[PDB]
RNA sequence: UGCUUGGACUACAUAUGGUUGAGGGUUGUA
RNA sequence: AACUCUAAGCGGUGGAUCACUCGGCUCAUGGGUCGAUGAAGAACGCAGCAAACUGUGCGUCAUCGUGUGAACUGCAGGACACAUGAACAUCGACAUUUUGAACGCAUAUCGCAGUCCAUGCUG
RNA sequence: UUAUAUACAACCUCAACUCAUAUGGGACUACCCCCUGAAUUUAAGCAUAUUAAUUAGGGGAGGAAAAGAAACUAACAAGGAUUUUCUUAGUAGCGGCGAGCGAAAAGAAAACAGUUCAGCACUAAGUCACUUUGUCUAUAUGGCAAAUGUGAGAUGCAGUGUAUGGAGCGUCAAUAUUCUAGUAUGAGAAAUUAACGAUUUAAGUCCUUCUUAAAUGAGGCCAUUUACCCAUAGAGGGUGCCAG
RNA sequence: GGAAGACCGAAACAGUUCUGACGUGCAAAUCGAUUGUCAGAAUUGAGUAUAGGGGCGAAAGACCAAUCGAACCAUCUAGUA
RNA sequence: GGUAUGCGUAGAAGUGUUUGGCGUAAGCCUGCAUGGAGCUGCCAUUGGUACAGAUCUUGGUGGAUAGUAGCAAAUAAUCGAAUGAGAGCCUUGGAGGACUGAAGUGGAGAAGGGUUUCGUGUGAACAGUGGUUGAUCACGAGUUAGUCGGUCCUAAGUUCAAGGCGAAAGCGAAAAUUUUCAAGUAAAACAUAAUUUUGAACGAAAGGGAAUACGGUUCCAAUUCCGUAACCUGUUGAGUAUCCGUUUGUUAUUAAAUAUGGGCCUCGUGCUCAUCCU
RNA sequence: UGAAAAUUUAUGGUGGGGACACGCAAACUUCUCAACAGGCCGUACCAAUAUCCGCAGCUGGUCUCCAAGGUGAAGAGUCU
RNA sequence: UUGAUCAAAGUAUCACGAGU
């Protein structure tokens, strides 16, 4: 009633979390019936309200289990596809960017013997 | 008579009726209306009373 | 009819609530030049096949 | 095992590797 | 007086004219942004009152974060919990149904499975 | 060990796997790369020609692509990758020599950048990929080691080197606590520069007239050689009519 | 006894004559009487198959969606005159 | 682009007009009327720069005829009542005379349609007359399956592992070759064994195919709901040829026992022999 | 000279199992009885002189099923 | 002569034994 915040749910665990979820799902199948009843009251408006409720739970349950899930796969290789920064198709084919500056011995060579040198051809 | 899940199973609808009100049901006659909306007759048992449950409910 | 698909009787479904006449109420929003249903189709004047 | 409801998987082509193999192919030791 | 012809007045039909214009046409500039991690496209659903358009995926006219700092508005209701935030922008968190790129086999079949785990009744 | 009488160990060739990990198939369309390829037309007919080495094309990419570092030009007192523009030039040439087509070198400018292999000699596989154990931090298709754990690899991987070539020696000269590259790096008591949201509205709603529906209009506002105020702000838009 | 691409004829399928109706229709081919066949080279549905310089044709250059001595559609194309 | 220290809500453009003139003309000025926000003269330079035509384009309108051709097939209605502002309809109900005439103008299904279905209302529009009615409009409703169908099988055919071919896309493919190109089996060793050539899938609400019928019920559904009596498919459970000669019951005859016999032996108690029904 | 496959059933076969008689029994038992379950999708209505196609409430077209009495050879034609 | 056949019988040598 007093607007439940994500700023607030954050702290609640999963334990908690569905038992606070079920009692707005449950609290939603009580206000289906009453549209089609005629709400006597000119509107139990919760469904507008109590619909949304639900979907800032859902998404707090999830981002909790979602980070959850990455601190389990760190220091592993093979993390799941849905951990592997999407960015694209086109950059996540193309030669990680220490792989496009692995430099062969003759490059490595020729680079150390003549520095760039800064002068002025000034007269 | 629930107007359900389009694609609920008509097994569904046994569980998920009990679940919600505890009831036993006997024989359930889902039909999609013509608005695209599955409909489920659900008959209870013989010693519970549908009428018990509407005012239960709120089918007043 | 009386032998049609899924498909079909889905499709069937939707164009069955598109046809409607305008909410009471949009007439007055604020700038709503909504004058009629414009696309409202009528079973033996305009078909389907589509 | 009998059913229900949920999940996860099972397409082809290919590269390297792994694993089991096939051959009056080619040799070798018994 | 009928009726006809001629003119202006008045009334109708009709939508020219002119005057406008969140739209176009052209030119230029800064950019590089891309799908098997499921694209583009398609279907169907979703609002207290919604047909379309727009928005969107069972979390469904939204959406965590974040910015901004009192609205939305056709009515109704709630909110006003602005000090621990309305509505809008933004968007990096989550999510994203049936499809098509079904990835089991397939059709004007919402058809039919194989293996695996779990829940329930078997028992 | 091979009368097709059994087994072993290799290798080659080749299978299978719901094996572990990976790629592949977009769709867009203006530009770009490779294909494939007409006829309308024009020739005052028409058949080569012309359209056009083009519509339709139609496979493949990127932010550009393709090209590109001379098996080039030229004949000079010589030039020097590619691409693009100007000119050569509607020229040499091609052409039922008809209709018609049609380039380049040189010059001028834009921008400029060079290079890597294979292969004798280079004379201890000096080599890679994972694999598990640490370590290094990060969403590292990583680094340092380790077992030298498989495997690849002499049917050759690495270093050196490249047509305009070299490699070693003598050798001369200079010289060598050294610099270059790179990650951390706080550079600068935040320092510069750039992007972006910004952020300030500077200054009259000051007086009368018409609208009497509305001033944004019209008349007025000491002097400062006469102008109410600001102006690095008289761009534009909103505001009941033309608003610094 | 009950054969037959035998007979008269209903349903159906066809379309002879009236050159009847109609001919800004009831109809972009129909209405009416008169006729032709009727147990078969029969009439029909549904699924299939054949695609455009192609198909199919007991053959009329017939038919291939009111389109056929070459379908229809978009483009070349604002073809040329 | 410059200029007129132009005009303008104290009324711009436009439009009308027996306002008044100017020009030889194209044209132009001006008053009033309406209108309600922009506009002009001059000097340059320009253009998507002037309409009566094009069976011109696009919209509007006339005569005809504003009410003329016409609303004539399918035999036919008439009374009185109730409605209602209004009734030849279909509006209804009672009389009613007729038609279809079982190869129906009847009752149901296929394809197609897509809510037309059915109640409550109802103004315009539509219903080529009307309309109180309506397949219209407005708003509420409505389609119930283990047995009816699909789904399952294969037909003609789609032809579909690339062995192949083609620059590709793709292919008038009864392939005819593609290691096992197999569909496979509680099957032993030292690639389970004689074996199968085609893989794989679609393709029929008329062919093939498991099984249900009756009495009732709604404003609307019925082999689908309710009533009552059955069935098929699947899994599971419990009874069911099934205890012998003899002798436990019973002195034996018999009796449980779906049947016994057999030698031996002291009879046999001992031995031995046997049930996959008759 | 007049479909194929799914599905079904029988019988034949070698090997293997069932198989004691003082019985205890058994019986995917191809007998009888009992429990339990059966998902998905279609289902209204028209089927045409007014729900379909022919631009339309168009005399055209569009596959089937049921079928009364009379007279008569007759699902004819007239009447019901 | 409009039957029937699949899946070893025999054989030898070893396993030549296991349980016992």
């Amino acid at each position: 009633m007093v607007k439940v915040k994500c700023s607030e749910l954050r702290i609640k665990d999963k334990k908690e979390l569905t038992k606070q979820l079920d009692e707005l799902k449950n609290e939603l199948l009580s206000l289906r019936v009453a549209k089609v009843t005629g709400g006597a009251p000119s509107k139990l408006s919760k469904i507008r309200v109590v619909r949304k409720a639900i979907a800032r739970v859902y998404i707090v349950m999830h981002q909790k289990q979602k980070e959850n899930l990455r601190k389990v796969f760190k220091n592993k290789k093979y993390k799941p596809l849905d951990l592997r920064k999407k960015k694209t198709r086109a950059i996540r084919k193309a030669l990680s960017p220490r792989d496009a500056n692995r430099k062969t011995l003759k490059e490595i060579r020729k680079r150390s013997v003549f520095p760039q040198r800064k002068f002025a051809v000034k007269a | 008579v629930f107007l359900t899940h389009l694609r609920a199973n008509k097994n569904h609808v046994r569980a998920a009726v009990r679940k919600l009100y505890d009831i036993k049901v006997a024989k359930v006659n889902v039909l999609i209306r013509p608005d695209g909306q599955k409909k489920a007759y659900v008959r209870l048992a013989r010693d519970y009373d549908a009428l018990d449950i509407a005012n239960k409910i709120g089918i007043i | 009819a009386a032998h049609k698909s899924f498909r079909i009787k889905q499709k069937l479904a939707k164009k069955l609530k598109q046809n409607r006449s305008v909410p009471q109420w949009v007439r007055l929003r604020t700038g709503n030049t909504i004058r009629y249903n414009a696309k409202r189709r009528h079973w033996r004047r305009t078909k389907l096949k589509l």
